[PDB]
């Protein structure tokens, strides 16, 4: 009658806890090869017949903005942005005077140059004469100084070119936990992302999330189920972003119609910079294309859901950005190995009450970058040959809402971003990491003499 | 963390007004910096907010089209701009900064970190009493009726120097803040009790949700 | 029935006792970037061999389960038989039970193998 | 004259230290615990395929 | 202001430097320790 300890070992116990995620990246990835692109170089082969377990009667809390992958995958990502950049040509002696002009073109006064034609000396193999070559730079890579320019990043910190050999491609990585862990995933139609999930499933690896760096607009990202999904940390806080997820994705198409030439300019020994040659064509700016009723039918779905939350019988108004950087005011994105810079003032213009071609963005091109907010490290993005097309998947925003309201029933959103941790959100909302304690003791009936 | 604002200034109307608010002694990329104008007997005015990461900004309907914020990363210097400028907005202009500001997340409206304040001169939430004439050694209690709830805070301002944060999500004291004062919740209704009122402790309290506040309560000395 | 790895974490102690072999199996599973995995499944080895180091200086050794002559403290929540088996998750155990984990864990490794093995010493000379 | 290193213009140099030398030493390969490393002993062991000792 | 007993200590040395570009130079001033100088003829 009287019970007794009995030591389990292998039971179903797990506690939420923070540990070292390991990657996993497929095995046709590495067959891409190319002198290591991005990352995979290391990465342990994705195991070919993944399993799920789905833990029945099972209800655990998820918390997606208290999640330690996404702060650990985000710098993950930094250090192999510099593990990246090691190794690549530094541009120390590249801060020279720079003698630019206009592009060869034919006016009017409202086309602004953008295409800077400077010509300046460089340091050739030898240390003693030096070398008067031309390059082609845009206006937000130069700044006149008191026509002579200089690089807008001299005050700032160093330069380093991206070598040639690499590429920022977005490739799938799954992120698995070592033994003794396990990561829960949350299997709900209708998961909003915080709380208690009914149908909660054990993995060793998540699916292919593709680190895609993008600002107001989610590219390549997994669709929502049934009807869009809208996320917040505290609706009522309008200084928390909101995550919106799509159901249907929106093809947009962005080119680059100014298919360029590489000349390759030796400053040696070994060294060499890849300056933009010629522009063969017509001077043409870069620039992105949106279905026009597909985001019609996007914003119509998702205003439907936004009025779940802000009352049933209110207005919801779009504005584009207030203002600050390019990287916020502007969709910041890498295609083809440009970063472009598109203005989304013709998606976020519009006015909901209660009850057929393409729209054209403009796009800007940088080729030095400071992402992630970094000083002390630039980026030289090398030029691209031939036009670049690129064909994505709008598939969710990052919202932020007007405040100090009080009156009127309207709300406003205008597109945001900045902390790139926020794409990462985008995909770690239904994963979490739990540490298995096997042992557990009981009482039965149960001894020795 | 400090906040160094400039000085005061006196406008005509139809001119425009510029502010800067240098921040120091944490990372200014965490965390947004507010701006927030109170005028003599009248409710605060939280303008918007601005994250330095890549200078993100949020105007209050009232300013949008007329201010502009921006800031220098470099310097860590925020800087504002209203534009035609009218009577009703003579005030006294502030820069905050919430109290929880980390790496990993934030609070912005936990506003722990106000600047010295500029006066410039151009020529819901139902708080009660309106004043409270009381002794040292009593015990002020002062009330505030919400609408929506959410992480509610309490500041006190002392006659001529810029709110410091006593209280937030209703019933938690700040650093600093002796157990004196404590927090309450019933339903919608939120109390602030000071028990063993001293010298120190006179001045104007306001109650706030997220960018809204209080009409404020004058607890003066008797 | 195999639900799998942490299959039975809703289901009752009793019912979760059938699934000992599955969470024991999958316990130990067999330039910068590479060393954190290393690290990792050193981690992975020391939290093993700790575990299995607690169960062999216990009166256990034979994993999975074992019994010991420690009367049950009523303190240590005086539930019953069928009220822990048949009404209470692992996890909802451990919840209420570990403020005495560290004292059993005491009771278990000192007063058993230390004065009955050394009785054994005692029994097998003769 | 004039001349110039004839590396100029392909990779940077170093100078090897004086302190280090270039001197093959004998180094024995050895294999961790589970592992082992077999050897043919024939007389006439031409390099591939089965070994008789 | 004297005497001459002060032996200095500081030395108000001006000198180039390169600025962020490779070409014009830089004409600045410190002030260093004697026990961080040490003059040459
Ligand atoms: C994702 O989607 C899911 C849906 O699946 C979602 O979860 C629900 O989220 C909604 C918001 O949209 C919730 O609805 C609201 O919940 C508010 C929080 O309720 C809690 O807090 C109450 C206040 O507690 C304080 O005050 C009391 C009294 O003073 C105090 O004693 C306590 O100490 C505490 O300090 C608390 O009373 C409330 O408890 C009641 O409700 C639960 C059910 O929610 C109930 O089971 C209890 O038995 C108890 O009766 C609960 O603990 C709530 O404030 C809000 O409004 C209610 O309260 C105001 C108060 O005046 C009322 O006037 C108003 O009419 C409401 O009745 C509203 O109910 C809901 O709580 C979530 N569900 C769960 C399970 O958490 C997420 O929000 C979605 N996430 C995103 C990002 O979208
Ligand atoms: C979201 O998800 C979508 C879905 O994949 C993704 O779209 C992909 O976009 C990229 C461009 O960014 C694509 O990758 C490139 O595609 C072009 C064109 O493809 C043609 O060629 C193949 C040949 O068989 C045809 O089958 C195909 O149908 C097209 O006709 C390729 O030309 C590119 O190849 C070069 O680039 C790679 C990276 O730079 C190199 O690794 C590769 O080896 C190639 O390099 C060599 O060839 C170059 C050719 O000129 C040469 O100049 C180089 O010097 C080098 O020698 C590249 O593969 C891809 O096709 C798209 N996906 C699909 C399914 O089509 C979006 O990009 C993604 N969004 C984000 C943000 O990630
Ligand atoms: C970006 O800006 C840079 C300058 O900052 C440009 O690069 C220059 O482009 C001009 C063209 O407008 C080049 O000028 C050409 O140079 C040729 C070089 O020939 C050499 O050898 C001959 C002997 O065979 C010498 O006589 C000569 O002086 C040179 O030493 C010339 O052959 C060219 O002449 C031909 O074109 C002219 C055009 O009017 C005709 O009149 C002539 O009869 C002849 O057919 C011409 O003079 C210049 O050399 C380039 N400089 C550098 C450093 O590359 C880019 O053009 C500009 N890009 C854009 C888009 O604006
Ligand atoms: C984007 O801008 C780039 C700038 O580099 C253009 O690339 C050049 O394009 C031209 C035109 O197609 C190419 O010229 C072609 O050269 C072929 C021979 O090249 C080989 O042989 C020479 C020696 O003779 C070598 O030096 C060279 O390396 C090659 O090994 C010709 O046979 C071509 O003529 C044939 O094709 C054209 C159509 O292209 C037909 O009209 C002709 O009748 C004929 O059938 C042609 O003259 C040049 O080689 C390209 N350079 C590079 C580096 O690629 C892109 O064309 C441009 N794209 C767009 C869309 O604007
Ligand atoms: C080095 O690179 C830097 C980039 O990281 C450059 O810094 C920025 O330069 C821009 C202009 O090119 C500045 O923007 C301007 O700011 C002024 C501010 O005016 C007030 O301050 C000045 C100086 O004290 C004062 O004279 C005025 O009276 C004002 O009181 C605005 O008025 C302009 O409209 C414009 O916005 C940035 O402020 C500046 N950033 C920082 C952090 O300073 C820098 O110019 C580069 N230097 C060189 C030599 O090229
Ligand atoms: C090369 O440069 C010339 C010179 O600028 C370009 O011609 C300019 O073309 C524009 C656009 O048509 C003209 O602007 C016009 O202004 C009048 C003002 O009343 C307005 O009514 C018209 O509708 C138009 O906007 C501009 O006058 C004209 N300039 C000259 C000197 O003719 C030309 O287009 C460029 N390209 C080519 C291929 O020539
Ligand atoms: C992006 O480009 C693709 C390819 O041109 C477009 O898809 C075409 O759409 C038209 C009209 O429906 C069809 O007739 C073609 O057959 C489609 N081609 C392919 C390859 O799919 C797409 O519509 C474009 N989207 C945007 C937003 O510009
Ligand atoms: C181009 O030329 C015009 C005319 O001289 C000049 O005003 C302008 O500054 C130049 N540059 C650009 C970018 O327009
Ligand atoms: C470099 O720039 C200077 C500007 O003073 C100019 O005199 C010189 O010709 C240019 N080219 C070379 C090779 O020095
Ligand atoms: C957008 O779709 C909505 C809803 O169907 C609508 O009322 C409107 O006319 C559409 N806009 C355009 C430009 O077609
Ligand atoms: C928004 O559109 C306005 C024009 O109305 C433009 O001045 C501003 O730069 C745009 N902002 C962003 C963030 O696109
Ligand atoms: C973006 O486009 C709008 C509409 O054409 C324009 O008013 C605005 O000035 C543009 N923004 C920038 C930064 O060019
Ligand atoms: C936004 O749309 C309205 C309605 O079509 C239009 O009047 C306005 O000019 C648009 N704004 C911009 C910046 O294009
Ligand atoms: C992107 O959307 C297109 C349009 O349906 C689809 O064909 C493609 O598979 C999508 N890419 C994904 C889901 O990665
Ligand atoms: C904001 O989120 C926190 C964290 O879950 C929660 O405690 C708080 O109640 C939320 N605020 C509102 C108004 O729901
Ligand atoms: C059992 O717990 C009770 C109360 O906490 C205590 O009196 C007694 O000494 C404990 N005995 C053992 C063996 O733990
Ligand atoms: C149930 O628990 C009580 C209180 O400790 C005890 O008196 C009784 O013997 C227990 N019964 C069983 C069946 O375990
Ligand atoms: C844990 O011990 C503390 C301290 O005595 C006590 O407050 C708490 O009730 C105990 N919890 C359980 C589940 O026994
Ligand atoms: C200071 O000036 C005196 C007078 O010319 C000179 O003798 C001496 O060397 C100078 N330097 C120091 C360090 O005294
Ligand atoms: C550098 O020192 C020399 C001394 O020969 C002097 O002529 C020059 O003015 C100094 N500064 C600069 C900027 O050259």
């Amino acid at each position: 009658e009287n019970l007794w300890v009995t030591v389990y070992y292998g039971v179903p116990v797990w506690k939420d806890a923070e540990t070292t995620l390991f990657c996993a990246s497929d095995a046709k990835a590495y067959e891409t090869e190319k002198h290591n692109v991005w990352a995979t170089c290391a990465c342990v082969p994705t195991d070919p017949n993944p399993q799920e377990i789905h833990l029945e009667n099972v209800t655990e809390e998820f918390n997606m903005w208290k999640n330690n992958m996404v702060e650990q995958m985000h710098t993950d990502i930094i250090s192999l942005w510099d593990q990246s950049l090691k190794p690549c040509v530094k541009l120390t002696p590249l801060c020279v005077t720079l003698q630019c002009t206009n592009v060869t073109n034919n006016i009017t006064d409202d086309m602004r140059g953008e295409l800077k034609n400077c010509s300046f000396n460089m340091t050739t193999e030898l240390r003693d004469k030096k070398q008067k070559v031309y390059s082609l730079f845009y206006r937000l890579d130069v700044v006149q100084i008191n026509k002579e320019y200089r690089l807008i990043n001299c005050n700032t910190s160093a330069i380093t070119q991206a070598c040639p050999k690499v590429s920022f491609e977005p490739i799938p990585i799954h992120y698995c936990a070592p033994a003794g862990f396990a990561i829960l995933k949350c299997k709900d139609k209708k998961f909003n992302g915080t709380g208690p999930c009914p149908s909660v499933s054990t993995v060793q690896c998540t699916h292919g999330i593709k680190p895609v760096v993008s600002t107001q607009l989610l590219l390549n990202g997994s669709l929502a189920e049934e009807e869009v999904m809208i996320r917040s940390e505290n609706i009522t806080n309008n200084a928390k972003n909101i995550l919106v997820q799509f159901n249907t994705p929106v093809q947009i198409n962005c080119t680059r119609p100014n298919n360029n030439t590489r000349k390759s300019i030796r400053i040696g020994p070994g060294q060499a910079f890849y300056a933009t040659g010629d522009i063969i064509g017509d001077i043409r700016q870069a620039h992105c294309n949106v279905s026009k009723a597909t985001w019609n039918e996007t914003l119509g779905k998702v205003v439907k859901q936004l009025r779940k939350h802000f009352g049933n019988n209110t207005i919801i108004r779009f504005a584009n950005s207030s203002g600050g950087d390019l990287e916020v005011t502007t969709h910041s994105f890498n295609c083809g190995g440009e970063f472009f810079y598109c203005n989304t003032s013709g998606l976020f213009n519009s006015t909901w009450i209660s009850n057929n071609d393409s729209i054209t963005l403009p796009c800007r091109i940088k080729q030095i970058i400071n992402m992630w907010q970094r000083i002390g490290q630039a980026m030289y993005a090398p030029p691209i040959q031939g036009v670049i097309r690129c064909v994505s998947n709008i598939t969710g925003l990052i919202l932020t809402r007007d405040g100090g309201a009080n009156n009127t029933s309207t709300e406003t959103f205008r597109p945001g971003g900045g902390d790139m941790r926020d794409n990462w959100r985008s995909e770690l909302y239904k994963y979490k990491v739990v540490k298995i304690e096997p042992l557990g003791v009981a009482p039965t009936r149960c001894k020795r003499r | 963390v400090r906040l160094s604002q400039s000085g005061g200034q006196m406008k005509k109307p139809g001119e425009s007004m510029r502010l800067s608010c240098r921040a120091s002694g944490y990372e200014f990329l965490n965390c947004p910096i507010n701006w927030i104008r109170l005028a003599p007997g009248r409710r605060p005015e939280w303008m918007g907010w601005l994250k330095p990461r890549g200078g993100a900004v949020n105007y209050a309907r009232k300013f949008q089209g007329r201010v502009t914020m921006t800031r220098d990363v470099y310097s860590d210097t925020a800087f504002l701009e209203l534009r035609s400028l009218t009577s009703d907005d003579t005030a006294v202009y502030f820069c905050t900064r919430g109290k929880y500001c980390t790496a990993r997340d934030y609070y912005n409206w936990d506003f722990e970190h106000w600047g010295r304040g500029a006066p410039v001169t151009v020529s819901v939430l139902t708080q009660s009493p309106a004043t409270l004439s009381l002794s040292p050694g009593e015990t002020a209690i002062i009330s505030c009726r919400t609408s929506q709830s959410g992480s509610l805070a309490w500041y006190q301002q002392r006659p001529g120097q810029a709110p410091r944060l006593v209280i937030y999500s209703g019933s938690t004291r700040a650093a600093g803040i002796p157990d004196r004062f404590s927090g309450s919740r019933w339903g919608a209704d939120y109390n602030l009790s000071i028990s063993n009122l001293e010298s120190g402790d006179f001045g104007v309290y306001y109650c706030q949700q997220y960018e809204f506040f209080g009409q404020g309560t004058k607890v003066q000395v008797d | 029935v195999f639900l799998g790895f942490l299959g039975a974490a809703g289901s009752t102690m009793g019912a979760a006792s059938m699934t000992l072999t599955v969470q024991a199996r999958n316990l130990l599973s067999g330039t910068v970037w590479g060393i954190k995995q290393l690290q990792a499944r050193v981690l992975a080895v020391e939290r093993y061999l700790r575990d299995q180091q607690l169960l062999g200086i216990w009166g256990c050794s034979g994993k999975l389960i074992c019994c010991t002559n420690v009367p049950w403290n009523s303190s240590w929540s005086n539930r019953n038989l069928s009220e822990i088996w048949d009404n209470m998750t692992w996890l909802q155990w451990d919840k209420e039970i570990s403020n005495y984990t560290q004292i059993i864990y005491g009771l278990l490794e000192e007063s058993q193998n230390q004065q009955e093995k050394n009785e054994q010493d005692l029994l097998a000379l003769d």
